[PDB]
């Protein structure tokens, strides 16, 4: 019911992940090899947040005001969403709900999709795609009971998934998850099954290891091929049995605890 | 205990993180420009 | 709650050896300026 | 009763102190600005010991061995000891016991003072100066009860001081301490007073803050050595002790 779309990280995102782990090297080593104090755990939450942010969009660490449409350069997620509707065309007529755990990106995405002639707009307490800030999920749940006849759901990021799943009752609709390969999102996916005492330790450890796919051309190719496949899939009545994507590779062997 | 002063005056963990991540962003921009010219 | 620890998060990370190294690295690189 | 001899650190030592604090920056900041766990404290012990080692001699971080005479180059403690006995001459006839908390340095010190024709020897069990390892203090105590008539004591490093002071009863002869200005030795000296819970945090914090000249170092050390020697010749009068006390570092405290 809940399906993952593995999308590759850009060179920039990987650099940032490498820099992040390096900056937190001591803290990660400490936290992942034994009992740690409350303040260490506080700092690990900042590590996790930063990793989420990089996985959402690297330009969350741009200081300057930038021209919308600058952005799809370094995000497989933006490119995916573009190429999906590009190959979905005006034939398809189901209403998408997209959840994203960042106000700025919600605005930028919404404006950028319009720019490419896609009927997208922000949610608030009928279009081709609603763009919903995960904070404003409490309202959308009401309207995700009525349109289960025709309403598909995309999670831009795992943070939004974490947030929306816990707050709202389990959703009766098609759920797509955009998950960056090798990111914290991937790690959270592989240790979702637990949420035990070793959950934080493992997702940090795996991410740390991974940050201790290829180039721009190849990323674009892969992203389009994934986008074409998913679109084609949605056109043909969203068969569970003919889902065309391989699942995310399991990272359990890279665990550090339990 | 009551903590009246920082041991390393210029050190700030949370702030240095923002700095280094943002500093990397601008490094990429320079690399992007350099590629576009050459 | 207590955990069994399988592995290091950063495989090549060694805090103690890095200290040993960098302090010795400084020492010999000071001898360079003694020559120079 | 304990008379401190403040000696300046070399450029190498200050660099190593700067590198040390830099390497431990996250750990120091964490430890000194809030509650910390057992394992943080354990890693801080390594910072403290490294700081002692630098204060003892930077060559503890030499990868290879080396021949005496190279050592005084970077230690004002070695220089001080040369100049003391040089200027003390064959006139003075009281026996010194130097305590040091490193075997290698004890051997190196003896073999360098022997190099400058100072009657120095390693303590196994009368000469100008006995170079004794702090580990072997429990033996010297017995003999620091009979010669109080004429036996002075030099502590080369603060570890040597702490180890010997406690393990033995109160030494009722002269006590001199070699303490590097702005080092962890200075810091320990200032925060000895309390014997409490903000101790580690303060010595680490103070040293961190202070770590965030060749010919002049040589001059000052020579002057200090001459003054102490002069002072010893004149019957070690209390009211004429020539050296200023170590400056108070309480204002740089991070806690309590």
């Amino acid at each position: 019911s809940v399906l993952d779309i593995g999308l590759p990280m850009s060179a920039l995102q990987r650099k940032m992940m490498h820099r992040l782990v390096q900056y937190f090297a001591f803290c990660i080593d400490h936290f992942c090899t034994g009992p740690s104090d409350s303040r260490i755990q506080e700092k690990i939450r900042l590590f996790i947040q930063s990793a989420h942010n990089i996985a959402k969009h690297p330009s969350l660490y741009d200081t300057e005001v930038r021209n919308f449409s600058s952005y799809a350069e370094n995000s497989s997620k933006f490119l995916f969403l573009q190429e999906l509707f590009k190959n979905l065309s005006p034939s398809y007529s189901k209403t998408f709900f997209l959840f994203i755990s960042n106000q700025f990106l919600a605005n930028t995405l919404t404006q950028w999709l319009k720019s490419q002639n896609i009927d997208a707009e922000l949610w608030a307490e009928h279009p081709a795609i609603w763009i919903c800030v995960s904070k404003k999920a409490p309202s959308a749940s009401h309207f995700l009971q009525s349109c289960p006849d025709l309403s598909a759901t995309i999670f831009y990021d795992i943070e939004a998934y974490m947030s929306v799943t816990s707050s709202l009752p389990s959703i009766q609709s098609l759920v797509l998850r955009l998950i960056h390969l090798g990111s914290i999102e991937h790690a959270i996916k592989c240790f979702q099954s637990s949420y035990n005492a070793s959950f934080l330790v493992n997702i940090v450890g795996v991410v740390a290891t991974l940050s201790s796919s290829e180039s721009h051309s190849s990323i674009t190719e892969k992203t389009r091929d994934i986008a074409k496949n998913v679109a084609t899939w949605l056109k043909n009545g969203e068969n569970f049995s003919s889902w065309p994507l391989p699942p995310l590779m399991d990272l359990a062997s890279l665990s550090v605890a339990e | 205990l009551e903590y009246k002063r920082k041991p390393i005056p210029d050190y700030d963990f949370m702030k240095g993180l923002e700095t280094t991540l943002q500093e990397l962003y601008v490094e990429h921009q320079s690399k992007k420009r350099r590629l576009e010219l050459f």
